[PDB]
């Protein structure tokens, strides 16, 4: 209540004249910025906000409410002077002026301006604009904590510093970099904005000394002996400059401490946790009575809506025959109405993540484990749909300008043709022409097909981008049904997607599996998933396994371009990171249980253009950047609980074997093994998502190739129409497939219905003969055991002979 | 006219940008050419649109478009990781002819950046590359050229030598680095002075292993 009023005493001294509206609307005001803003959930902040209409009100009536208050509060001394209250969207044009001059200086990464983002940008630079102006940020990981932080403090000249956490970051390496950030900021008056993170905040021995150096302006001690006679002649010169001669040391000493508590900012930014946060408090009472709160979280949905529409505005997704369906699935309620395509594929961007909030939350009820989720994810989600779109609309364009080349070269050999026949051969010719008219229908037919994947790729290409950017360390029978959630909630939009869409087909080919399978990769359906996620990533993959395959199949994967192992536990672990960031080659972690947070700038991203030369800051030390250097966390643990700011920062890749995982591939195994005509057709039936249209494409294109080379020599007999007879046959096989496909999923579906109970038992059996381990240490048995059992009754059964 | 008009508009704009094309390339500065080629978009943009219409006027404009597209070409190519080695690859593959001393923004701005965005990129990581390895190799070269024996009394009657682990940490590090080297193609380049570094610091290594078990030999048997 002492820093409302004086608040609302700094407010008021700049003006001379105010009506009791412009009082009761800076009391409004700073009552929303010192009770509501420490608030964490909505309920007790809709609560706030209207005790405080109602405390005004029952204290001042015959006042007009209106201009006392409004809903958009906010005031800003940015536009003119003075801390005049200033609207909402004039503010917001100047604030996107800043920033465009911000990002033409540093961080190039765009930024979105939504209602929240501006709400915390005015309150940091409130805070920064004070005397012993000290902040602290409680917000989950990626909501806009650092970033906002370096942003508001560049733009109040205030020179952003943080320190780089590592392992054995022992307290002399703190105190020294105390000594340097005071020395920056007391003695040449430059004004720091001091940005410390949770990693290094975990250890309780730097807590004390920041609480004293925040509670008392000055840490007493940071500066003994020599360094010390260092303090006080470069403080000497400090006051010359200031035109302040002082001499005596304690004198002058007093006048450092008033430069530091004048000229430095202390920026904390902490992932919420209730323990923690109480651990936190224990240990230091500055962090809440010296440090202002400001709490953010999860982005709102008009947030999250925003930030996908300005991050989607780059790929085309206009589609003109677009019908808006009736009863519209609406998770954003300011969804334009009637919207266009690119309002509906947004929203339906913003329904996954709240989907998934939803799953996460659901699993945390039924008791299992839980990985957080954040807006980091969701840019990673985004980033990962325009990739896929790109890539496929190109792939797209491309093989339609190779059919319209075939097409044009098939009209030139016919006119050659009927050139050639102008002059038992004859008969010949007008075979050879009547099948080339033929195989132009057939080349029509296809850009008919073309059309209809243009149209189909936009739905196509969001769901697999929502399952490979966000799912990842659910089981498969989880993944399958965010899946099915999904493509229920797209045809409740009417967004173009094949209903049959395989996740391991469309994002990948034949050779890339066969590699794959090369190493030590089993066939197994959630194996070819994560192998897809582990092709395709942006954030660096973490990698889960019970069994250790991953290792192996990623260092065969991986061989040649020289990958080695590193665990964290090692002494070593920090060369190794060095020699694979500053050398090229991708780097294999194990072990990541015992996180060290040194990888955090690696995880992040974010790097330094300057000098020609890029740099990635691995603790107090520049290191140079190798473009080719990829980097892969694993830990053999499956049931361990990583901290949220790790959560944020890599994909999940599971491959810990569960009920439904073991299920299917019990029941694919009995399909290969007993029922071989099922098996094949089932694989024909998944190959038939463009392998067989690829295969048809390339060797369309060889007969391309091959009619390149005619000089009227392709009439030899007058028939080279025996490859286009392989051709046409070939097309006949592919499209009686297309057209029985609905036969052939029912009988699949049939023959693996009969065949699922045996699948069902396999996996009962299995978890049971693991679970056998409670009873006594010695029951303890692999997975590769029960496999062994069953092959030896698959296989080798004198009874089934 | 209105046809002299235009021409004249497109005459002086083709001097505006022969004139700031005769800036030499060592003394460009891409934040500044980025500044003056966004200048000329609104020059340009402040024409009447029936001088807008022009054919010329449009290829003038496309041209610059091209220009602010690979302004970041020219600003990721005006490092100094390029050395000349890399220059003069480039050179060899684009089969231009320039002289590094009279080289201005002009001669590249003819050559086209976007048809051969690839080989530039290829040219740009592997001057990074090879600038990386360099870097590591200066660091080194200042390290070892600074590293001091952290030398201590002992009993008044010698002077011994303390922080063994710290150094063979070090040198480990170093060796393992030196060791990694040979792969990285990009190895090709500087190989005799990394071989030398490897011997020296392999001497190094053997030496201070002696040395310290001299050292305990030494003190147990002194005591
Ligand atoms: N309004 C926004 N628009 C677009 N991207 C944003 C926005 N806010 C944050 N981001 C992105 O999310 C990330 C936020 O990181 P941040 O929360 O500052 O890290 P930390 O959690 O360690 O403080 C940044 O990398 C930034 O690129």
């Amino acid at each position: 209540m002492t820093r409302w009023v004086r608040g609302i005493f700094e407010a008021l001294r700049p003006l001379e004249t105010l009506p009791v509206e412009g009082l009761i609307r800076i009391w409004a005001h700073e009552a929303l910025r010192l009770f509501q803003d420490r608030l964490v959930e909505d309920e007790e902040r809709r609560w706030t906000d209207e005790n405080i209409d109602t405390v005004a009100l029952k204290h001042f009536p015959n006042i007009d409410r209106e201009k006392a208050m409004s809903r958009p509060i906010l005031y800003s001394n940015w536009l003119s002077k003075d801390y005049i209250p200033v609207d909402q969207e004039e503010l917001r044009d100047y604030v996107k002026a800043r920033l465009k001059v911000f990002y033409e200086e540093e961080l190039d990464v765009p930024l979105v301006l939504f209602n929240e983002v501006l709400d915390h940008v005015l309150r940091i630079d409130r805070i920064f604009r004070q005397p012993q102006g000290h902040l602290l940020l409680i917000g989950v990981s990626g909501a806009g904590k650092t970033t906002l932080s370096r942003f508001v403090a560049w733009m109040n000249g205030l020179s952003v510093y943080q320190i780089k956490v590592h392992r054995k970051y022992t307290g002399e390496d703190f105190d020294e970099d105390l000594r340097t950030v005071l020395r920056r900021s007391g003695c040449k008056n430059e004004k720091i904005a001091f940005i410390m993170d949770e990693s290094n905040v975990l250890d309780s021995g730097f807590l004390e000394r920041m609480n004293t150096l925040l509670a008392n302006g000055e840490v007493p001690g940071l500066f003994e002996g020599d360094e010390y006679a260092t303090l006080m002649t470069q403080c000497k010169e400090g006051a010359q400059k200031e035109g302040l001669m002082l001499d005596s040391h304690e004198e002058l000493y007093k006048w450092f401490t008033s430069q530091v508590i004048r000229n430095l900012h202390v920026v904390f930014t902490m992932n919420p946790s209730s323990e923690g946060l109480k651990d936190r408090a224990a240990t230091s009472p500055a962090l809440f009575n010296r440090c202002v709160l400001n709490w953010f979280g999860d982005w709102s949905t008009e947030a999250l809506y925003q930030v996908g529409k300005e991050f989607t505005s780059k790929m085309d997704l206009e589609k003109p025959n677009y019908i808006v369906p009736d009863y519209m699935p609406v998770v954003y309620d300011k969804l334009p109405q009637p919207p266009s395509h690119r309002e509906a594929i947004v929203n339906s961007c913003v329904f996954v993540h709240q989907t998934l909030h939803q799953a996460n939350a659901r699993l945390a009820k039924r008791g299992g484990r839980t990985m957080a989720i954040t807006p980091r994810h969701y840019l990673d989600f985004i980033n990962h749909y325009a990739n896929l779109f790109h890539e496929k609309r190109s792939e797209l364009e491309e093989q339609q300008m190779h059919l319209n080349v075939g097409l044009r070269k098939i009209k030139e050999t016919v006119d050659q043709v009927e050139e050639l026949r102008r002059d038992a051969k004859v008969n010949r010719s007008t075979a050879l022409l009547k099948s080339l008219s033929a195989e132009r229908e057939r080349w029509e037919k296809t850009s008919e097909t073309f059309k209809n994947q243009m149209s189909t790729i936009a739905g196509d290409c969001l769901l697999s981008a929502a399952f490979i950017a966000y799912a990842g360390y659910f089981d498969q029978q989880m993944r399958q049904n965010l899946f099915t959630t999904w493509s229920h909630h797209l045809q409740q939009a009417n967004i173009q997607f094949r209903t049959d869409i395989a996740r391991t087909e469309y994002l990948s080919n034949a050779d890339e599996r066969l590699r794959w399978q090369a190493s030590s990769l089993p066939a197994d359906d959630l194996c070819t998933e994560n192998a897809i996620m582990l092709k395709r990533f942006n954030r660096y993959p973490l990698i889960i396994d019970p069994s250790g395959q991953a290792t192996e199949f990623i260092m065969n994967e991986y061989k040649d371009r020289k990958i080695t192992r590193t665990s964290f536990l090692d002494d070593a672990f920090r060369k190794n990171l060095e020699s694979a960031l500053r050398f090229g080659n991708p780097l294999l972690v194990q072990d990541v249980e015992s996180y060290d947070p040194v990888l955090n700038p690696v995880l992040n991203r974010e790097v330094r253009r300057t000098g020609g030369r890029v740099l990635i800051t691995l603790g107090d030390q520049d290191i140079d950047l190798s473009p080719s250097f990829v980097i892969f966390l694993s830990t053999r643990d499956p049931t361990v609980e990583f901290p949220p700011d790790l959560c944020s920062r890599v994909t999940f890749v599971n491959f810990t074997v569960t009920r439904s995982s073991l299920q299917s591939q019990c029941l694919n195994e009995v399909l290969k093994a007993e029922r071989p005509d099922v098996d094949e057709k089932r694989s024909d039936l998944l190959k038939l998502q463009g392998e067989f249209q690829l295969r048809l494409r390339q060797l369309e294109k060889s007969l391309l190739q091959a009619l390149n080379e005619v000089k009227g020599r392709i009439l030899d007999d007058d028939t080279i129409i025996t490859t286009l007879e392989n051709l046409k046959r070939e097309a006949a096989e592919v499209t009686r497939k297309v057209e029985e496909t609905d036969i052939v999923m029912q009988e699949v579906e049939t023959v693996s219905q009969q065949y699922l109970p045996l699948s069902t038992a396999c996996s009962s059996i299995y978890f049971t003969m693991e679970s056998l381990k409670q009873i006594h240490f010695l029951y303890q048995y692999s997975l590769q055991f029960f496999l062994d059992i069953y092959h030896n009754v698959l296989y080798e059964n004198p009874n089934l002979k | 006219q209105d046809l002299k008009g235009v021409w004249s508009e497109l005459s002086k704009v083709w001097e505006q940008i022969d004139q700031m094309k005769e800036q030499p390339w060592v003394s460009v500065q891409p934040r500044k050419l980025r500044q003056n080629l966004d200048a000329l978009l609104n020059q340009l943009k402040s024409f009447p649109a029936r001088l807008r219409q022009y054919a010329s006027y449009e290829f003038v404009q496309r041209l610059l478009k091209g220009y602010m597209k690979i302004n970041m070409l020219v600003i990721e190519l005006k490092s100094e990781a390029l050395k000349d080695r890399h220059w003069k690859q480039l050179m060899k593959r684009l089969h231009v002819n320039w002289v590094v001393s009279e080289l201005t923004l002009g001669q590249i701005w003819d050559v086209d950046l976007q048809k051969n965005e690839a080989i530039v990129k290829d040219v740009l990581l592997v001057a990074q590359g090879e600038m990386a390895l360099e870097e590591f190799l200066k660091q080194i070269r200042e390290v070892w050229n600074t590293y001091e024996l952290d030398l201590v009394n002992y009993q008044n009657k010698c002077r011994l030598i303390r922080g063994w682990d710290d150094l063979f940490n070090k040198v480990k590090e170093h060796i393992n680095s030196v060791s990694a080297m040979k792969l990285s193609p990009y190895y090709k380049v500087f190989e005799e002075d990394a071989l030398s570094w490897e011997d020296k610091l392999n001497r190094i290594m053997a030496l201070f292993d002696v040395w310290i078990d001299v050292q305990r030999r030494w003190v147990y048997l002194e005591g």
